[PDB]
């Protein structure tokens, strides 16, 4: 039996390659470019008509099939890994692509929090994908994932690409080198997202708790009188040649606490843990907290957990949580890859698992005399 | 292909999907009488080869070397081939200057056996969970079929420990300027997935990756449209059925002004020895859904019989119908009515010929061919 | 004005105009455009200017004052680039269609790419490589690089294909 | 959408006696070694480097205004020389290219103002678009069009390369008529 | 004219000895030209037309080499169909250093194709 | 004298190169008409072997690939001993 092949459609990223290796065989931005168009177009979109979606995922695996696998389509199973309340005409679309056009044995829609507690062994763990739109938490409970106790918030990679957009255009600061060479503000209209992530995966990081406090304080002003710490110092960035754009010190270490905003809600990146520890079964909260992963593309930023584990270890000692989740030990698991490639290593990890992989999924027959995909919905 | 702006004339296809083609994008298959696009009919793999090194080498051969090529390596700077050099051998590349001791790679004494990828270091509990999942597979594999007759050595592994102290940012990351030519980009970055380097003083080059040679198979009859040989840089295919070969085109290159009057012409060329053509049909009456089109053509023409060659033409001359006529190759004037829209003028005509399916001559394809002007 | 050292090679289809100072073993292709405008122009010991290599002085009418070009030792210019450098250093090459900018100071050893517009106000440090048209993209070369041998072949096979531009004593 | 009517000076070109159209001011440097045995054009100011090796060009290949072809320079085992370079048959060179290749295959497109760098490979079959930078030694593939700046792989040619190039160059040369 | 035409440029550009010597070369310092003699020029185009003759040699070689590797991929497809149906009629009826040589021999020979192929442009270089 | 003989002594090289071109074409004819005719009587055995089932349901790669490289160095061989001479036959 020939070997599957595992890919995970993510927002920015795709991550794909064959099943049982220990590493994904391309990570490729998840855009695909037409005769005419300037600009890539990004291939997942949601709520959008239906043809125009059929036609760009039917080019991006024909190119993710034919440039990166170097294989035949109609010889091996896929597991296509898919996210959890994931919408259900894309994995309609999906699954339509997917049988009719490329006509494959079988597929197998996997939640990527399941494989992602999948790397380790364990069963049951708090687990939390900061992708690039959501920072999506959910309780896995001995193989059970919890829908009941599901948290969401909008604090991805977006927003951080939108708040480096806000603060880079209030403090710009280019040279364009035509003897022009003081400071010129906004002399572009829009920086493009692939300057933008370039600028926050090279130059941005992660500050810590008791900085990022007074950080935030500072920010305030509630009688603070520059009680700031020592910024980093400022990076020349280079955009097209000749453009030299003085990214500022502050901006380095105040781009990222809008996922450890307050803003008397409390909905930050950390307070969605508690959040769903809360509605969650009183036998289970122990070693639910015990062993906590966090997986996606924004945990490597450099800090995120250190930060994350200390405003975890902050936010305890907050009286919502004082009375029901306040003894509680908080520790991380370390998974055997990279936090982009979690979920696809356990992907990997079930692909290579031949004598269940036909009777755990949806036959392309049962695609023909059905047309319907099952759901965690009703039917 | 390109100097000819080949995207001015395009052919519908018939399919499941209705789509609007370049005939040097468009395959012709013989068993169905019917002209096939791209985009819908099956593809193949053939054969692995090199792009650095044109060498063929098989398919469980790339399964073992994991779609990489055993001797040419990229750069981790840009993504060209990187080439050895003598002192005592070590790697450089031609668009920057990267070298090999830029990550401190030793000098091999051999130039080609020496050079290898680091293994990744979780490959044993990777292993170690794949022989522990593939028995509680087989675990849950006896019970299913046993429920389904009835309705009709243990290993366990160490898991992983977590850490209630995960190692913190650095205090260099503070108070200490970045350098962008030590940090790495994130394309390159994820160019190694099995580790991303921060530096790029640990970012190793990889191996070259490998392309396809592509056959292609029609979906209604399983037959080769086009397979190639298996032996690269090699021009003769072993099969080709393409339309530029089977199926007459159409060209232009007298494009008059817009102001809403036009006789425009073309010139239809020829593939068979000896073929019939007619540009008679004006695109119905709304009918095959011509919904490109922006002005409205007469075209109106009696069937011209056309001759390749490796009284049809003295007799009958129609100098305002039949411009030209050279070998293969008849010039038709057409009057188009243009310019109803504001700008980008389309005409849609259709048009009737004669093919050998091989009587078998008297095979009347009708091709609904949409094409463009300046405007 | 064209005061030529004996050794050099110096065809006569490249048109040299205004003050220049040839050094001892340069090589100068033809179709190879040195014009003086403003200044002199000193060229070293064995700078291989080869084909459409455009070095114009014209520094005030672009935009006393002698302000001459001093150029060093084993520097080849490539193939239709373009050269305009008051102060230029030694063994560094420049390649195919590149732009060097007015107020561009070069010390030794560093490569400029292929097609790179470069314009700045600022002075090249020991041995950058710039590179790309899209971007600059400085990385440092830890050896100055030698070329020798292809000009003392192209002293002997230059001279029974072209005639020779005139050379003082 | 084909090639129009392309009108040159009589006086301007020389037609030699097998068909080939060299403009008078195309420099070119030790014309004893160049072999142009087509139908070939070589346009205005075309700088041709006939000297340190021999330079043979196929049937009908078309070299545009202001494009410099020259051998390029290998370092030996014994004794240095410059690689004669052999252009294929059917090749379109466009306008302001720099050439530094060996062994150029046939049937190909060069495009516009793109520098090949030295001992670079092309083979048959293949396409170079506009504003590319080839780095020194590589190897294109056939049917493969190699774009960007630094000269990587970016797409693939229609397989009926060998049934256009022909029709596009000699529809080329047909449409060369003088003013 | 002809398919081809072996004949430079000099002495496809001498028929007027103006243009060459003005417009597109210098032209000038080897004048001295070679007496064609009615055999010294028909036997040194002897070898200039022969040399073609070995090249159309290799580009069939090059062809056949196509169809001998095309071969042996159909010879061991049909055997490892033969031992497969060999196995299904019988229950019906009821080396690593080798291969490194292999890989050694491999890129000896590719080392000599490129020394070769080299080799024989610069001979086509001396031949003229 | 010595340019007719310099010569001469090519006309004689490329005359043995040409006849070695062309026994290689003769060795590998008679290996194609073998393969041909060996893959016509696999067929015919794979056509027995198919009736007769239906009637009754009713370090070998390693040692060729030697071989031929092994003859390929030999033919490298015969041809780089020759072009050094030709080489210093350039140099005289
Ligand atoms: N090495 C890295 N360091 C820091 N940030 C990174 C790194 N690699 C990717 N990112 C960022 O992480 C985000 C992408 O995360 P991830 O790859 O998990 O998303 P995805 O799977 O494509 O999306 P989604 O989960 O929403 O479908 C982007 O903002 C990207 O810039
Ligand atoms: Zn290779
Ligand atoms: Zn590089
Ligand atoms: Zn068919």
């Amino acid at each position: 039996e020939k070997t599957a092949v595992v890919i995970d459609l993510g927002e920015a990223f795709t991550k794909c390659g064959f099943a049982g290796e220990t590493g994904p065989r391309c990570i490729i931005p998840s855009v695909i470019k037409k005769a005419g168009m300037p600009k890539p177009i990004k291939v997942v979109q949601y709520n959008i008509n239906t043809e125009e979606l059929y036609s760009y995922l039917k080019e991006f695996i024909h190119i993710l099939y034919f440039r990166h696998l170097l294989v035949n389509p109609r010889d091996r199973r896929v597991v296509v890994i898919e996210s959890v309340l994931c919408p259900s005409h894309f994995r309609e679309t999906l699954t339509r692509v997917l049988f009719k056009y490329f006509e494959v044995p079988s597929v197998l829609l996997a939640p990527s929090h399941l494989m992602a507690l999948l790397t380790l062994g364990i069963n049951s763990a708090m687990v939390l994908d900061c992708g690039y739109r959501e920072s999506l938490v959910l309780p896995i409970y001995e193989g059970i994932p919890v829908l009941n106790c599901w948290g969401a918030l909008p604090l991805g990679g977006k927003a951080l690409h939108k708040e480096l957009e806000t603060q880079l255009l209030e403090q710009c600061t280019v040279d364009t080198g035509a003897a022009k060479e003081q400071s010129l503000p906004s002399v572009m209209g829009s920086i493009p997202e692939g300057v933008l992530e370039d600028i926050k995966v090279r130059t941005c990081f992660v500050s810590d708790l008791t900085r990022g406090l007074k950080i935030q304080a500072a920010k305030f002003n509630i009688d603070g009188n520059t009680e700031r710490p020592s910024p980093p110092p400022n990076v020349d960035y280079p955009l097209d040649g000749e453009k030299i754009l003085h990214v500022l010190g502050s901006i380095r270490d105040s781009v990222v606490e809008i996922l450890f905003e307050q803003d008397n809600e409390e909905k930050s990146v950390a307070t969605l843990i508690l959040d769903s520890l809360m509605q969650c079964p009183i036998d289970t909260r122990k070693q639910l907290a015990e062993n906590l992963v966090i997986i996606g593309g924004t945990s490597m930023l450099p800090g995120f957990l250190h930060r994350l584990l200390a405003e975890i270890r902050y936010l305890v000692e907050k009286p919502k949580y004082k009375k029901t989740l306040g003894t509680k030990t908080f520790r991380i698991h370390t998974p055997p890859a990279k936090a982009n490639c979690v979920a696809w290593l356990g992907g990997a990890i079930f692909g290579a698992l031949q004598d269940i992989l036909g009777s755990r999924s949806v036959s392309k027959e049962y695609y023909n005399q059905t047309g319907r995909i099952p759901d965690w919905c009703s039917l | 292909a390109s100097l000819l702006q080949s995207e001015r004339v395009l052919y519908l296809v018939q399919g499941e999907k209705k789509v609007r083609a370049p005939l040097s994008q468009l395959y012709f298959c013989r068993y169905c009488s019917e002209l096939r696009s791209l985009e819908c009919v099956s593809h193949e793999v053939d054969s692995h080869y090199c792009p650095s090194c044109l060498e063929n080498m098989p398919s469980a051969e790339a399964k073992l070397k994991k779609n990489r090529c055993a001797n040419c390596f990229d750069c981790p700077g840009c993504m060209h081939t990187l080439s050895t050099r003598a002192t005592a051998y070590y790697l450089a590349c031609g668009f920057c200057r990267w070298t090999s001791r830029d990550v401190g790679m030793a000098d091999k004494s051999v130039a080609s056996g020496g050079w290898q990828e680091p293994d990744h270091p979780h490959t044993q509990r990777m292993n170690k969970l794949i022989e522990y999942y593939q028995q509680l597979a087989q675990k849950e594999k006896v019970e299913r079929d046993r429920k389904k007759l009835a309705r009709r050595k243990e290993i366990k592994i160490e898991p992983a420990q977590a850490v209630d102290e995960v190692e913190p940012l650095p205090e260099d990351y503070y108070t200490r300027p970045v350098n962008l030519t030590e940090v790495t980009t994130l394309q390159q970055r994820l160019l190694q997935p099995d580790f991303q380097p921060i530096c790029a003083s640990q970012l190793y080059p990889r191996h070259k990756h490998l392309l396809i040679k592509r056959s292609l198979r029609c979906r209604q009859c399983e037959h080769n449209l086009s397979k190639p040989e298996f032996n690269p840089t090699s021009i003769k295919f072993k099969i080709q059925l393409v339309a530029v070969n089977y199926i007459p085109e159409v060209r232009i290159m007298s494009i008059p002004n817009l102001r809403y009057m036009k006789e425009s012409q073309v010139l239809l060329t020829l593939t068979n020895p000896v073929e019939n053509l007619t540009h008679v049909t004006l695109l119905e009456c709304e009918e095959g859904d011509p919904d490109d089109t922006n002005s409205t053509a007469k075209v109106s023409v009696p069937p011209t019989e056309l001759v390749l060659a490796g009284e049809p033409q003295d007799f009958p001359d129609d100098p305002d119908v039949v411009a030209f006529r050279k070998a293969n190759k008849v010039g038709v004037f057409i009057k188009v009515t243009p310019q109803r829209e504001e700008g980008d003028v389309t005409v849609c005509f259709k048009l009737k010929h004669d093919f050998k399916n091989l009587g078998a001559e008297v095979s009347w394809l009708t091709q609904h061919v949409e094409l463009s002007l300046g405007p | 004005s064209v005061k030529i050292a004996p050794g050099a090679v110096v065809c006569v289809e490249s048109e040299i105009r205004g003050d220049v100072t040839i050094g001892p073993r340069t090589v100068i292709h033809p179709k190879a455009r040195i014009i003086a405008e403003a200044g002199p122009i000193v060229i070293g010991e064995g700078n291989l200017i080869e084909e459409q290599a455009l070095i114009i002085n014209a520094h005030p009418d672009n935009i006393s004052e002698p302000k001459p070009m001093i150029i060093g030792t084993n520097n080849v210019f490539e193939v239709g680039c373009y050269s305009q450098a008051m102060k230029m250093g030694d063994n560094n090459v420049i390649e195919s269609k590149a732009y060097v900018g007015r107020n561009v100071i070069l010390t030794s050893g560093c490569i400029i790419g292929a097609c790179c517009n470069l314009n700045t106000f600022e002075v090249i440090p020991e041995n950058t490589v710039i590179y790309g048209a899209d971007c600059l993209r400085r990385v440092q070369t830890e050896r100055p690089q030698p070329q020798t041998l292809q000009l003392d072949f192209l002293m002997k096979i230059l001279p029974n294909y072209h005639h020779l531009k005139k050379t003082m004593k | 959408m084909e090639l129009g009517e392309l009108l040159y000076n009589k006086s301007e070109y020389i037609e030699t006696a097998s068909g080939n159209k060299v403009s008078r001011q195309s420099v070119l440097c030790g014309s004893q070694n160049i072999v142009l045995n087509g139908k070939t054009i070589v346009m205005n100011d075309c700088i041709i480097r006939g000297d340190l090796a021999n330079v043979r060009v196929g049937r009908h290949c078309v070299v545009k205004s202001r494009s410099v072809i020259r051998p390029p320079f290998k370092k030996f085992s014994k004794g240095v020389a410059f690689f004669p370079l052999h252009i294929g048959d059917h090749v379109f060179i466009e306008e302001d290219c720099v050439v530094n290749a060996a062994q150029i295959g046939s049937y190909v497109h060069v495009g516009k103002n793109c520098v090949i760098g030295r001992r670079c490979v092309l083979k048959d079959c293949c396409k170079i678009l506009d504003n590319t930078v080839l780095p020194p030694e590589t190897v294109v593939p056939p049917f493969t069009v190699f774009s960007g700046c630094p000269g990587l792989f970016s797409g693939e040619l229609p397989e009926c390369t060998q049934e256009l190039m022909i029709d596009v160059t000699k529809s080329y040369y047909q449409k060369f008529l003088p003013l | 004219a002809f398919g081809i035409n072996t004949d430079s440029l000099y002495h496809e550009l001498s028929t007027a000895g103006s243009e060459v010597i003005g417009d597109v070369d210098e032209g000038a310092d080897l004048l001295g030209e070679f007496s064609v003699r009615d055999d010294f020029f028909g036997m040194g185009k002897e070898v200039g037309n022969l040399l073609l003759e070995n090249s159309q040699l290799l580009e069939t070689k090059n062809a056949l080499n196509v169809v001998k590797n095309d071969l042996i991929a159909k010879v061991d497809q049909l055997s490892g169909e033969q031992e497969v149906l060999r196995g299904e009629l019988e229950a019906a009826k009821q080396a690593q250093r080798r291969r490194f040589t292999r890989v050694e021999m491999a890129r000896v020979l590719m080392e000599r194709n490129q020394y070769k192929e080299r080799l024989m442009e610069l001979q086509e270089a001396v031949r003229w």
